[PDB]
C-alpha cells in the first residue's frame, strides 16, 4: 500500500522519569509519524473463495471468518506499526470494490461489483 | 553535480564560529536535522527558504552558508531539494565525526576534491 | 501470559476537560503557528496530548498505587532494569508474583495490553504567560530570566478513548491475575473525579486533566465483537 | 528517604481555603502585552472570561522567598534558587549526583539527602520536582478599580506635574479559592508551610506588585486541611498530637489549630544538609 | 499566494520610524508577538481587525502597514489568518535579523523577489 | 454582533459638539473610561443606566447615544455590559486615532461597513 | 550591613496610629470622574462602599518629601528619589550596580552602601525595594 497523499511528520520524546522526576539524557529517542489523513492504495485477492454468493463446508467458515475479518477493518480499524499502546497506527477501510469472477466463463469482466459495506453487512 | 553544492554548503557551514569558547563550526547537526524534518513536513520549498531565513537570521546560521542554501534551492524540484538537504547532512556529519579542520578544507569545492584528501590523510 | 485469545475487548470514550491550564512540551522544533522558542505541540493548529504522555502518568500513578499495596504478590520493577519478568510463578503449589504495571502496560518482555490513543482538543484557546524571578538581595528586580510560555485555555474538550483486551470491567474477572482489574478502576476513578497532572510544570497548578463522562462500550469475542454487548457511562463502572 | 521519594506516596495533604483580599490587590502581568479583555487598561494576569486569576507561579515565588528568610533567620544554610542550585552547582559536590543517577540510585538519593537545603527538597531545584504543589486561585467575589499616581508632586522643586501614571488593580473584599497539595510531607515540613502560610497571613510578608505601597495584603476567613496518608515520614520527624485529618475553621483558629505542627517544626533538628 | 501578500505587509512595516533617535522599524516584533497571541487566545477575526485598528491608531503601526492588513483580513478564515500570520512573523523576524536596509526593498512585491535579493 | 453595536454606539456618540471652537468629539474618552470602570466597580447594571442617564442629563452624552447605551444595555448581564463596553472603549479609541471625519461615516451599521472605510 | 540585605529580617517595627484631620482635608480623586453620591464635582477620592480613603502613596509622597527637606536642613545630601534623579544616577554607578547584580553580591551590597542617599535606601530607588512599606 502505498499513500498518494501522505504527511509525515516526526515527534521527539525524551519520556523519561525516576524517583527524583526528572530527565535521564540517556533515555532519548524521536520518531517519524504519517498524519492521519493520508489513503493508502490497498488491494487484496482471493481465490476459491465466494465471498458474496457465500460457500459450502470449511470454505463456509473461511468465507466467515474473512467477512469477519473485513467487517472488524471496515468498522473498528486494526492497529499495525509503532508501539500500539501509544494510539500510534489505526487503519480504517473508507471504501472497498468487490469483484467476483467465476472460471471459465465470466473472467474478462466480475459478475458483480458491489461495496463492502452492503457485502459485510446483509 | 548535487555533490559539488553539498560539499561547499558543508564547508561553508562547518566554519569555526567566533565568540565561542569551546572549537566547534558555525552551525550544530541540531540545525540540519531541523532543515530536514521541516521539509519533510511541510513538503514545500518556499517554507523551507523562509526557514533558512530565519535561522540565519537568528544569528546562528552563517550568512554565506545561508546565501549558498537560498541560491542553490530557487528553481529546484522538492526531491531535489531533498536529495542536496540529504548530501548536505552525511557530508557535515562525515566532516563532524572525522574531525576535520576547517583551515585545511576550506580550499576544496568539489566533492572528489575532498575524497582525496580524506583518501591521502 | 495470555495475549494470543482475544476474550474481552472494552472500549473508553469520553471528553477530556482541562481543569487548570495546560503545557505540553516539544523537541524545540519551529513553526510559523507559534512565536515562542519553547511552544505547545500541536498537530495542525490543534492542541492535543501525545498519548505517550498519557501512558507515562498512567503507569507512574499505577506504579505508586501497586508500591502503595505493599504486597509480596505483586512488584514494579525498573524500566532498564533487564532482569525483571512480567510473572514469576513456581510450583514450589500455584503461586506467583506479577507485576501489575508489566501486565496492563508491558514491558520489555510483554506488551501492553492498553491501547491508549491521543486527545486532539476543540474547543481550545492558546494563552500565553510571562513570569519572571525575583532577586532575593534587592527584592524585585528581574534579573533577565523572564521567560514566556504557551499554555491551553482552562476549559477545553479532549477526544479521548482507550482500548483494554482481555480484562472484563462491566462484569470483572473472578480471582484470575485480579488486583489488575481493581488498579484499572482505581486509575480510572481518580482521573475521573480528582484528575491526574500531566504537562510541563505540573507543580505551579499547570496542568490537570480530568475525564467528564465517557461511554464504557464492551466488546465480546465469540458473541459479536463489532456489536458491542454492553454499554454503560463511566460512571456507573467506577 | 522517604521525603526524598516520589515512588511510593505515603501521605498527602491538602490546604484548601479561601483567600480574602484586605488591601487593593494588583498582581500585574503582561505589562509589555497591551491585549486584554477590552477591561481598563493595564493586564492583570486575568482569564479570557475577565477574572483576575492569581497565579500559581506567584504563589510559589512568595512562599520560597519567605521560607528562605525564615530559614536564614533561623540560621540555615538556604541559597537563591534562580541561576543556581542549593549547593549541588553551588557546592563541589555537582556531578556527583549526575553520576550516581545512572546507577546506585540509593547513591544518588543520599547525595541529595544530605546536599540540600530543606527549600531543595520541598520545592524541588534541578532536575527534581518539590514535595509541593501549589495551584491558582479563582476569584469569587472579585472587584476592578482603577486608580492613578499621575501626580509628581513638587518633585522638590517647581514642577507640579511632569509624567502620569495610572494602574489598575483588584479592591478589597474579594474572594480567591486557594489550594495546595503535598506528597511525603513530613511533619516538620508541614509546619514550617503553616508558618510560612502565617507569615503571609499576619501580613509580615505581601504578595503583588506595589508592596511598598502597600497594595497586597491578604487574608484567610475559612481554609481546610484534609491529611491523607501516614502521620510522621522521616525519622527527624517529630511526633505530633494527632489533631486528625480534616482542619478547618476561621483564619485565626484555623492557626490555632496547627499550632502543634508549627511548634514542632520550631523544635525540630535540621540534618541537612550535612555540609 | 500568502506568502505574497506577507512580504508586501512585512516590506511595508519595516519602513524606518520617523523622528527616532536611532535608526529602527516604525513596527515591533512585540506587536507581532502580540497579533499571534491576540489571534490564538480570541479565535476570531473581527476583534483581532479591533486589535489591529486600535494599535494602528495608537501609533506604532504604519497607516499604510494597517491598510494592507485589514484589506488582508477582511474576510479570511481563522486558519488563513492564523498561516497569515505566522508568515509575516517570519518575515519580519528575517528582515530584523538580516538587518536588511529598507531602501533596498522598497520595490519588492512577491516572495520570490526577496529571496533573490537576499541570496545575492 | 456586539460588534455592531458597538460601532453604532461609539460612531454616535463621535459626532462633532455644537457650538464648539474646536472639532472636538460631543464625548471624549474621558467619559467612557468612566463607563467602564463604573461598571467594573458598582458591577450593577442599573446603577450604570443611571450613571449614563446622569451624564446626558449633564450634558456629556448627547440624547441619540444615551438612547442608543440604554436601548443595548436595558436588560443585559454583567458580563455582556463589560464586553460592550470594552468594545465601544477600543473603537472609540480607533477612531480617534485614525481622526475620522463624522461625515463620511455616519452611514455605518456594521462593523464589517467601518472595515471596508477604512480601507 | 542588614539594612540594606533583605536576605534576613533580623527586625520588624510597625506604628499602628490614628490620624485626626484638625484642618480639612482633600484628596483628589483624580478630577476625572465622580461615580459614588458625591458631593462636588471635584471628588476624592472613596471606596465603592463611600469610605474615603487615603491612599499608601499619599503617605510614601508626603514622608519622603519631609525627609528630603529636614535633610536639606541638616546639610546632609540626598537623591531625589523621582524621575531620572537619583544619586545612583548622579553618580554614575548605576552600570556598576547592574553588573555587580549578576556578578558577586558583595560587591553589590558594597556599592549600595557607600555610593547611595539615606531616602533612596529607605522608601526605595529603582531596581531596589524600600525598607518602609505605607498602608492605606
Amino acid at each position: 500500500a502505498i499513500a498518494e497523499k501522505y504527511s509525515i511528520s516526526q515527534r521527539t520524546m525524551v519520556a523519561i522519569n525516576r524517583v527524583f522526576g526528572g530527565q535521564m539524557p540517556g533515555h532519548l529517542y524521536t520518531l517519524d509519524y504519517v498524519d492521519p489523513g493520508s489513503e493508502f492504495s490497498f488491494m487484496m485477492m482471493i481465490y476459491n473463495l465466494n465471498l458474496i454468493e457465500g460457500e459450502k463446508d470449511w470454505k463456509a467458515k473461511s468465507v466467515e471468518a474473512l467477512k469477519f475479518l473485513l467487517a472488524t477493518l471496515v468498522r473498528e480499524g486494526i492497529f499495525v506499526g509503532a508501539r500500539k499502546s501509544v494510539g500510534y497506527g489505526l487503519i480504517k477501510l473508507v471504501d472497498a470494490k468487490v469483484s467476483l469472477y467465476k472460471a471459465p466463463d465470466h473472467l474478462v469482466s466480475p459478475v458483480i461489483v458491489k461495496k463492502l459495506e452492503e457485502v459485510i453487512g446483509t | 553535480d548535487l555533490l559539488d553544492i553539498a560539499t561547499r554548503i558543508a564547508i561553508s557551514a562547518i566554519k569555526p564560529k567566533p565568540k565561542s569558547n569551546k572549537p566547534e563550526p558555525y552551525v550544530d547537526s541540531s540545525t540540519i536535522n531541523s532543515l530536514l524534518s521541516f521539509l519533510q513536513s511541510r513538503r514545500n520549498v518556499n517554507e523551507l527558504l523562509l526557514y533558512i531565513m530565519r535561522q540565519a537570521g537568528r544569528d546562528e546560521i552563517d550568512e554565506e552558508t545561508g546565501k549558498l542554501l537560498l541560491a542553490s534551492l530557487k528553481d529546484r524540484e522538492l526531491k531535489d531539494a531533498v536529495n542536496l538537504l540529504g548530501y548536505v547532512k552525511w557530508v557535515y556529519d562525515t566532516l563532524t565525526g572525522l574531525k576535520v579542520n576547517y583551515n585545511n578544507v576550506k580550499g576544496v569545492k568539489t566533492f572528489k576534491e575532498l575524497v582525496n584528501i580524506l583518501s591521502k590523510v | 501470559m495470555d495475549l494470543d485469545v482475544i476474550t474481552t475487548v472494552v472500549k473508553i470514550e469520553g471528553k477530556l476537560r482541562n481543569e487548570t491550564l495546560l503545557r505540553v512540551g516539544k523537541g524545540k522544533t519551529q513553526d510559523f503557528a507559534e512565536a515562542t522558542d519553547n511552544p505547545i505541540i500541536k498537530y495542525r493548529d490543534r492542541p492535543l496530548i501525545p498519548g505517550s504522555s498519557l501512558k507515562g502518568a498512567f503507569r507512574s500513578l499505577v506504579e505508586s498505587y501497586t508500591k502503595s499495596l505493599n504486597d509480596s504478590k505483586y512488584y514494579v520493577c525498573d524500566l532498564d532494569d533487564n532482569s525483571c519478568v512480567s510473572c514469576e510463578e513456581k510450583k514450589k503449589i500455584v503461586e506467583g508474583r506479577y507485576c501489575i504495571p508489566c501486565i496492563l502496560f508491558g514491558f520489555k518482555d510483554l506488551a501492553s495490553r492498553v491501547y491508549i490513543l491521543d486527545a486532539i482538543a476543540e474547543k481550545y484557546s492558546i494563552s500565553q504567560r510571562t513570569m519572571v524571578a525575583i532577586n532575593r538581595v534587592f527584592g524585585g528586580q528581574m534579573p533577565g530570566h523572564l521567560y514566556t510560555l504557551d499554555y491551553v485555555d482552562p476549559g477545553s474538550e479532549f477526544s479521548f478513548m482507550m482500548m483494554i483486551y482481555n480484562l472484563n470491567l462491566i462484569e470483572g474477572e473472578k480471582d484470575w491475575k485480579a488486583k489488575s482489574v481493581e488498579a484499572l478502576k482505581f486509575l480510572l476513578a481518580t482521573l475521573v473525579r480528582e484528575g491526574i497532572f500531566v504537562g510541563a510544570r505540573k507543580s505551579v497548578g499547570y496542568g490537570l486533566i480530568k475525564l467528564v463522562d465517557a461511554k464504557v462500550s464492551l466488546y465480546k469475542a465469540p458473541d459479536h465483537l463489532v456489536s458491542p454487548v454492553i454499554v454503560k457511562k463511566l460512571e456507573e463502572v467506577i | 528517604y522517604t521525603f526524598i521519594d516520589k515512588r511510593v506516596i505515603k501521605r498527602t495533604t491538602m490546604i484548601e481555603g479561601d483567600v480574602e483580599t484586605v488591601s487593593p490587590l494588583k498582581i500585574g502581568g503582561g505589562k509589555d502585552n497591551f491585549d486584554p479583555s477590552s477591561l481598563a487598561k493595564d493586564s492583570i494576569l486575568k482569564d479570557v472570561e475577565g477574572r483576575p486569576i492569581i497565579p500559581g507561579s506567584s504563589w510559589k515565588g512568595i512562599f520560597r522567598s519567605t521560607g528562605e528568610r525564615i530559614l536564614r533567620l533561623r540560621n540555615i544554610e538556604v541559597c537563591s534558587g534562580i541561576g543556581k542550585d542549593y549547593c549541588l552547582n553551588n557546592n563541589r559536590k555537582e556531578r556527583d549526583f549526575n553520576s550516581a543517577l545512572k546507577e546506585n540510585v540509593d547513591q544518588a538519593l543520599e547525595i541529595f539527602w544530605d546536599y540540600t537545603c530543606l527549600n531543595c527538597k520541598v520545592f524541588g531545584t534541578m532536575s527534581v520536582i518539590g514535595a509541593v504543589r501549589f495551584l491558582d486561585s479563582l476569584p469569587i467575589s472579585y472587584s476592578l478599580n482603577t486608580r492613578s499616581m499621575i501626580a509628581i508632586s513638587r518633585t522638590e522643586g517647581a514642577v507640579a506635574r511632569r509624567a502620569l501614571v495610572t494602574v489598575e488593580y483588584v479592591d478589597v473584599g474579594s474572594k480567591f479559592s486557594f489550594k495546595m497539595m503535598g506528597y511525603n510531607l513530613p511533619n516538620y515540613a508541614i509546619g514550617y508551610l503553616i508558618t510560612i502560610m502565617k507569615n503571609i497571613h499576619d501580613g509580615f510578608t505581601q504578595v503583588g506588585g506595589h508592596k511598598s505601597r502597600g497594595f497586597g495584603f491578604v487574608k484567610f476567613g475559612k481554609v481546610k486541611f484534609t491529611d491523607l496518608g501516614e502521620k510522621r515520614i522521616g525519622d527527624e520527624d517529630i511526633q505530633v498530637k494527632d489533631v486528625g485529618d480534616l482542619v478547618e475553621g476561621n483564619g485565626d483558629e484555623f492557626f490555632g489549630r496547627m499550632k502543634p505542627f508549627m511548634e514542632a517544626f520550631n523544635n525540630a533538628k535540621i540534618p541537612y544538609p550535612k555540609k
